[PDB]
């Protein structure tokens, strides 16, 4: 897992499409991100470390 | 020089690709797939996505009949090109075709290409929603 | 010309011909010519199959699944030790006999070694002419060995790799071409000391130009 | 007989030793289909021979190989139905051109040389 | 010109070939689907 | 033309030549060099030339 | 060329003089006659041409090989003419009376290498089976085989001026300097980084020149 | 230009062979320019290279900003 | 040569036998091609092949006419073509002076449609009316026997005389 | 009884339609099926239905 974290870090650019759901608050519409896990997990290590 | 690979793109993009290549001969040695990775600059991504940057693009991709495509449909778009562009280098590095009879025969079987990639989705039936089920299914069993 | 086919027109091929004879059975069980099929019980599958009734007697149980598992196992062995004497018999007469269509074209290599005077390294050379079934002579002089080999050209291209690295003074081919019919008998051996007896036996079946070359490849090596 | 340009022509008897061998090296993974791909093995010196069909109406398509075949001394030949080359390359479309690789230490190597062999004798 | 067909062993002209291995093998079923 | 006729006359006859290897590498153009010569050649030997 | 037409050009003009025509197959061997007004040329049509300097037309287009005739070679006198096909047949036809005499068979492969002897009795006709028959035109039959290499032998010429010595090229990247008789060989001209497609010798004998498939000319001298 | 002007025996083939050659000559020499004035440049700015990575771009950039 | 097309005739659920009749593409080369269009189909209403297979004949008159063909409406009033619609007469020069001859049946000029009448006698005064879109060939007693069944009201046959199958021989 | 003898004649003969060879040529079927007395299309049926027509009809005769 750390391997493909580095080579991801190191070398990529392009990811894929992430979808965009709103939460209704009924005062303001908040924005939730999906992203794939491939690319999820790699950002947790990232924003971790 | 070459009549039919002038007549498949535009009179510009053919001499640039021949100009980075090295010759009308030098271009047609060349693969088709590396035909259309001439003259691409390695534009830095500034902090952008490579995506942003258009990698691996070339002066084919940015021709005329290319550039006149949807984003989606653009890259594979120049791949094609490019391989009938290399059929024209070689025939044209060999002097066929003057008049530019396999520039014809090459450029409407791209835009035919082009039209079908285009050509609007075809009507398909819905589904109806299966009736609620009663009584029993035989299911086999085992591993 | 026979034409070869896909990978995937073969995987499509075996499923088709599979589903059609499973289909096949299936449909021969439905008219009651063949009775419905037994499962297949091994030990592991035994207790899972015929768990209710292997309490009632479970040595019993133990010799109708190993006599089962017998019988499939019998069943794959006949046919393969049937094809396998199949084998022997090809073998010693249609998997070993091709002589590698040698009718229109003989295609023969005459070598000239310096130094042969090793029994065992001319018995190996008839022994791999009898095996291959290629025609040829050899001819014995004063540091000259002739070896001409007339065959197939699959058992010219096995003779001279033998020749050239599976024995060891030099060995170099000397003519290598092809011929209409031939000219050699059996693979055998013919001492001559002088050059005048070697010459009178390669021109007795007209081979007088493969001895000249040699003699005249012997005379450029003699030289420079 | 239908392209009088082919001048370096099989015979039906070399072309189906010619297609096994394709086959074969098909099946050892030796085998490279379509011209670009010739043209970059012969670019990689990775090559040893060039199989080519003479049936193709742009047929200067494959007139770029035999040239520089000799530029890297490289055999070449022609053969009479591109169908037939591409189902001995294991491809149900046709296929005018295909290139055949060196391997360390193939099995293949003494059939390669014998068929390169013909191809010396073929050529005038 | 004249090919066996590697599925049926008939001698079929090379024209029709690759037509010949399309509708050569088409899988009953496909007909029943 | 005929040097790298030679040149690849050469490389195919004798394989795993450091200085050949390298002095082709001279002979092939600047945009064919890094992208094919140099990897294959790299994987031929580990020459100091 | 290869086309099928003749270009007879001048020796200073870069251009063709004379375009002859009249052949659709690939021209294989294009000789003019000894006297210097007929011209003959094989080509892969199963038949050879005969044309002229004043005439300009085809004198005989004498066929009769079951392939195409890939080689001619005339007489040094120019009353015989020495035809090989590549169906390994070799007709010897009369230029004064218009008939085959000579049936050159024996040879297993195409015939590439032919050429008459300049003493009038011998015949010298390399194939591609890696031999070459040396026959004699007096005594009607086969005085020799010369396996002078292993590949095809696509040239074999003697001397022009008495013919004591033969060059036999073949696709091995070698020429060998045989002789007239015994036809034992003298020299091995190697050096070669292709196939010897074509070679010559001088009208003096002391200059070879021998070219190879490797785009080059190669000149053997005495030293 | 005599070439051009002449439509405005030296066929026209070796003109336009010779010039799809000089536009590899002058695209190498070019080449060799970019790689002087970068080595000269990186004194004044080491960085220029990597943020502006097209030769003409590079010597354009360098000549409006020296 | 002229093509030439079979219908096998059930009356009453019972097979008559078929009728072999070829049709003149010679003298008409749009009835032949409705004919054949009719007879087996690719596609003609969503990928449907709609033709004469299952029609059934509506106006039988005894040694008269023998009208049919409707697959639109069935009783004659159907008006279907292969060129979107009804369609106009090819050529006056075919009389219907001869019995067994099938020509196109319509209710005036340019408008022959999918209904076919095969005339069990010469009518002379069909000739220039309607087109003859073929002659039976063979099969000339289902005709005869499907001229003679009982027709009840507006020569309306009382049993159900439809094709059962229709193609191209 | 004759239930059991049609069967198996049915099977027999479903197993030998299996294993007839039937060219695939629209334009010899055609011949072919021509021929044999049998009109070519059947009310408007497919390509393959009529491969698959003159297999049976093979197979009956």
């Amino acid at each position: 897992a750390l391997s493909r974290i580095k080579r991801h870090l190191l070398t990529q650019r392009a990811f894929k499409e992430v979808g965009i759901e709103f939460m209704d608050l009924y005062s303001h519409l908040v924005p939730v991100y999906d992203v794939e896990p491939l690319e999820k997990i790699t950002d947790a290590y990232l924003d971790q470390y | 020089i070459a009549p039919n690979l002038s007549i498949i793109i535009g009179a510009s993009t053919a001499a640039k690709i021949m100009g980075v290549a090295g010759g009308l001969t030098n271009l047609s040695k060349m693969p088709a797939c590396n035909i259309m990775l001439l003259g691409a600059q390695r534009k830095t991504l500034s902090g952008f996505s490579s995506t942003s940057v258009l990698p691996h693009t070339g002066y084919i991709y940015h021709s005329d009949i290319v550039q006149s495509l949807p984003p989606d449909l653009r890259r594979k778009a120049a791949r094609l090109v490019a391989a009938k562009c290399t059929l024209a280098a070689r025939v044209d590095s060999f002097h066929e075709s003057t008049e530019g009879k396999v520039g014809y025969e090459l450029k409407d079987e791209i835009e035919r290409k082009f039209d079908k990639w285009q050509e609007p989705p075809p009507v398909k039936q819905v589904k109806p929603l299966p009736a609620p089920l009663d009584g029993q299914r035989k299911k086999r069993g085992g591993r | 010309l026979g034409v070869y086919l896909t990978k995937k027109e073969q995987k499509k091929l075996r499923r088709q011909t599979r589903r059609e004879a499973q289909k096949e059975l299936q449909e021969k069980v439905r008219l009651g010519l063949m009775p419905p099929p037994e499962p297949k019980v091994r030990i592991s599958n035994l207790m899972r199959v015929l768990g209710t009734e292997a309490v009632q007697d479970p040595t019993k149980v133990e010799a109708h699944v190993r006599a089962q598992m017998a019988k499939r196992q019998k069943a794959h062995e006949e046919a393969n030790a049937a094809r396998k004497l199949t084998a022997e018999q090809r073998k010693v007469k249609k998997i070993k006999k091709l002589k590698e269509d040698i009718s229109q074209g003989v295609h023969i290599s005459v070598y000239r070694v310096r130094n042969l005077s090793n029994p065992a390294k001319k018995f190996k050379i008839e022994a791999n002419a009898g095996q291959l079934y290629l025609t040829g002579v050899v001819v014995l002089h004063k540091d000259v060995n002739v070896v001409v080999v007339e065959g197939g050209p699959k058992a010219q291209k096995k003779f001279k790799r033998l020749m050239l690295h599976r024995i060891k003074n030099k060995c170099v081919l000397v003519w290598e071409g092809t011929a209409k019919d031939r000219s050699f008998g059996e693979m055998k051996f013919k001492q001559c000391p002088t050059e005048n007896m070697a010459r009178e036996h390669f021109k007795k079946h007209g081979a007088e130009h493969y001895w000249d070359l040699a003699l005249s490849e012997s005379v450029l090596e003699s030289t420079d | 007989d239908v392209n009088p340009k082919a001048y370096p022509l099989a015979d039906a008897h070399l072309t189906k030793k010619l297609l096994d061998l394709v086959q074969q090296s098909c099946n050892y993974k030796q085998l490279r289909k379509g011209a670009n791909e010739a043209t970059k093995t012969l670019n990689r010196g990775i090559s040893e021979f060039i199989v080519m069909a003479a049936d193709a109406e742009p047929l200067e398509i494959i007139l770029h190989l035999p040239l520089l075949c000799e530029d890297k001394n490289v055999p070449y030949v022609f053969v009479r139905s591109k169908q037939a080359l591409g189902r001995a390359c294991g491809v149900s479309r046709p296929v005018i051109a295909c290139s055949v690789t060196i391997k360390e230490g193939s099995q293949l190597k003494q059939q390669i040389q014998s068929i390169q062999q013909s191809i010396e004798r073929l050529l005038v | 010109e004249y090919l066996v067909s590697p599925i049926t062993g008939e001698k079929i002209p090379a024209s029709k070939m690759q037509e010949h291995m399309r509708i050569g093998l088409l899988d009953p079923r496909w007909l029943e689907q | 033309n005929i040097a790298n006729t030679l040149m690849a006359k050469a490389l195919q006859e004798c394989p795993n030549s450091g200085i050949l290897w390298s002095e082709a590498i001279f002979l092939e153009a600047r945009p064919q060099r890094r992208t094919k010569s140099v990897d294959a050649l790299k994987k031929c030997e580990h020459d100091p030339h | 060329a290869a086309d099928g037409s003749v270009k007879l050009w001048s020796l200073d003009s870069d251009e063709p003089v004379a375009d002859i025509e009249g052949h659709t197959v690939r021209v294989a061997r294009v000789m003019w006659h000894p006297s210097g007004r007929f011209l003959g040329t094989t080509c892969y049509d199963r038949s050879w041409r005969l044309w002229d300097l004043e005439a300009q037309e085809e004198i005989l287009h004498q066929e009769g090989h079951s392939m195409g005739v890939y080689d001619i070679a005339f007489h040094q006198d120019g009353s015989l003419a020495g035809t090989g096909g590549l169906d390994a047949f070799g007709r010897v036809w009369d230029l004064r009376t218009g008939r085959c005499i000579m049936f050159l068979e024996g040879h297993l492969k195409e015939i590439y290498g032919i050429n008459f002897s300049p003493n009038g009795y011998h015949i010298a006709t390399g194939s591609g089976d890696n031999t070459c028959k040396v026959w004699d035109l007096r005594q009607r039959r086969c005085v020799y085989t010369i396996p002078a290499h292993q590949n095809l032998v696509t040239g074999v010429k003697f001397e022009p001026i008495h013919g004591n010595f033969l060059l036999t090229g073949a696709y091995d990247n070698t020429a060998k300097i045989w002789t007239h008789p015994g036809w034992s060989p003298l020299k091995t001209l190697a050096g070669h980084e292709g196939k010897v497609m074509g070679l010559d010798i001088s009208s003096d004998g002391q200059l070879i020149a021998t070219c190879s498939y490797d785009r080059t000319f190669k000149l053997w001298m005495a030293e | 230009k005599q070439a051009k002007a002449s439509e405005v025996a030296a066929p026209e083939y070796r003109v336009i062979v010779d010039a799809n050659n000089l536009t590899v000559e002058i695209e190498n020499e070019l080449n060799i320019i970019h790689k002087f004035i970068r080595d000269k440049y990186s004194k004044r700015f080491p960085e220029l290279e990597s943020l502006v990575p097209n030769a003409l771009d590079y010597i354009r950039t360098v000549k409006e900003l020296g | 040569v002229n093509p030439v097309v079979f219908f096998d005739v059930s009356i009453g659920g019972q097979e008559v036998g078929r009728m072999k009749i070829e049709l003149f593409a010679d003298v008409v080369p749009k009835t032949a091609e409705n004919f054949r269009q009719f007879c087996t189909g690719e596609f003609r209403k969503d990928g449907v092949p709609i033709g004469y297979k299952g029609s059934t004949f509506h106006r039988v008159i005894k040694d008269f006419m023998i009208q049919g063909g409707d697959f639109v409406n069935g009783d004659g009033t159907g008006v279907a073509s292969i060129y979107r619609g009804p369609f106009a007469d090819e050529n006056f020069k075919l009389r219907h002076s001869a019995p067994g001859l099938l020509s196109m049946a319509n209710s005036g000029p340019s408008t022959n449609g999918c209904q076919f009448f095969i005339t069990c006698s010469k009518c002379d005064w069909l000739d220039g009316k309607h087109v003859v879109f073929g002659k039976i060939i063979d099969g000339l007693l289902v005709m005869r026997k499907i001229e003679n069944v009982p027709t009840g009201p507006n020569n309306k046959p009382k049993l159900p005389v439809v094709i059962s199958q229709c193609g191209e021989m | 009884s004759e239930r059991q003898a049609e069967v198996l004649a049915e099977f027999e003969r479903r197993k030998r339609a299996r294993q007839i060879n039937v060219s695939t040529d629209d334009s010899e079927v055609k011949a072919c099926l021509r021929a044999l007395g049998e009109p070519i299309t059947l009310f408007g049926e497919g390509p393959a239905e009529r491969r698959e027509r003159l297999r049976n009809i093979l197979s009956v005769v």
